[PDB]
């Protein structure tokens, strides 16, 4: 109903960033 | 109004800018909400630093084409340059930067919009 | 770097870093424009008030005053600043709060946190909720937050005492057997100085923890 934190503070996870083959 | 909210915005926003880095000359665009990363080599793990901030694609007056983050957690902002477009990858949901000098940067745009467009902007404007 | 900045280019730098480039999601309303006030008033506390001394310590209704009356986005608001405050503390003391009352393996000592300014009380791991995160995400993150331990593979989504002290609603998760050689600190700026474990009988049947005492104690005998 009521919030204190919006949606951008919660950036997700460092696991969820992508590893390509490359890195 | 709505042009004129974002004529006093983009004012207050390179005044800004110029007062961190004066060399910045106009804005190319701007994401809202930007969190960057950073990929460990050798550790081979995803580190998040803790560069959270407003994302300022910028021209200096060396027509140089870059990006600034106003880190909201702390004064250590982020002035990254982009020299040549293929340095910078649409992955996923996230952007992948190589800088010049062997460094991996990641940025998570909170807008997916925001993303696309900072992505295809940087693709054609080289 | 601000080492030496004027306060209306401290201002300016305000607005553009936490006011004037928000997500169209939450510039629509007052109260919203508020809560990122409070982010760039705690920026300017602790951060430009720390490279610049000369820029004085401002109360947050002082320091939204004064924003209000110089980023001209918000000129609209800046004579009703006092009544828009106003609407914004009225609408961040009822926002949701969660959090979780952490008990030993013996059922006899509780976690407690401190405030950072130190006339600030005790009290249970608890902070507000954000935007569409669950209860007990809520209570995981602050908790989180709070005290650096991770409760997720603990915390007992039936086993709460909620509670509603004037217009804020509180619950705090039951989350018994944590061991007393588990480690504590803070992951945030400031908000919490102190983290220690406290006696269940040591409780005055100073601190807010009072409310929540009677339903505990008849938790705990049943157990
Ligand atoms: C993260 N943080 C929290 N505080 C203080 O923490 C208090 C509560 O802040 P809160 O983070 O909204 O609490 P909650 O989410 O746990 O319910 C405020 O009165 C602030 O004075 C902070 N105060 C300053 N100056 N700087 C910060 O970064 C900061
Ligand atoms: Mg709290
Ligand atoms: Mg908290
Ligand atoms: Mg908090």
């Amino acid at each position: 109903i009521l919030y204190a934190g919006p949606t951008f503070t919660h950036s997700p996870a460092a696991s969820n960033l992508p590893i390509p083959t490359f890195l | 109004a709505m042009e004129d909210e974002n004529i006093l915005r983009n004012a207050v926003n390179l005044q800004v800018l110029k007062f961190h880095y004066p060399e910045i000359e106009s804005i190319i665009d701007i994401a809202s909400h930007v969190a960057v990363y950073q990929f460990d080599v050798g550790s081979q793990k995803w580190l998040k630093t803790s560069i959270e901030g407003t994302f300022f694609l910028v021209k200096d007056q060396r027509a140089r084409v870059g990006y600034v983050i106003l880190n909201r957690n702390s004064p250590e902002n982020l002035y990254l340059f982009i020299n040549h477009p293929s340095n910078v990858h649409l992955v996923d949901r996230y952007l992948i930067h190589r800088t010049e000098n062997q460094h991996v940067v990641g940025l998570w745009m909170f807008d997916p919009n925001d993303m696309s467009r900072i992505f295809n902007i940087v693709k054609e404007s080289l | 770097s601000f080492t030496n900045a004027t306060f209306s280019q401290v201002l300016d730098d305000l607005s553009a870093r936490f006011i004037l480039n928000l997500p169209a999601e939450e510039q629509s309303s007052v109260e919203r424009l508020c809560f990122q006030i409070e982010q760039a008033h705690w920026f300017y506390e602790d951060f430009i008030r720390a490279q610049n001394d000369q820029l004085p310590s401002l109360g947050l209704r002082v320091f939204s005053a004064k924003l209000f009356a110089h980023c001209p986005l918000l000129w609209k608001w800046s004579k009703v600043h006092e009544e828009a405050f106003d609407d914004f503390l009225r609408y961040k003391t009822r926002i949701p709060v969660r959090g979780a009352i952490m008990l030993d393996m013996s059922m006899q000592q509780c976690v407690l946190v401190k405030g950072w300014k130190a006339s600030s009380g005790w009290g249970f791991p608890k902070g507000k909720i954000d935007k569409d995160e669950s209860d007990v995400d809520c209570a995981i993150r602050e908790v989180y937050e709070e005290t650096g331990f991770d409760c997720s593979s603990r915390i007992n989504p039936n086993e709460f005492i909620d509670m509603t002290i004037r217009g804020q609603n509180v619950r705090l998760y039951i989350i018994p057997g944590i061991s007393l050689d588990t480690r504590f600190e803070s992951r945030t700026r400031k908000e919490i100085s102190k983290i220690e474990w406290h006696n269940l009988m040591d409780l005055p049947t100073f601190y807010m923890v009072i409310p929540f005492l009677a339903p505990l104690k008849k938790w705990i005998k049943k157990r």
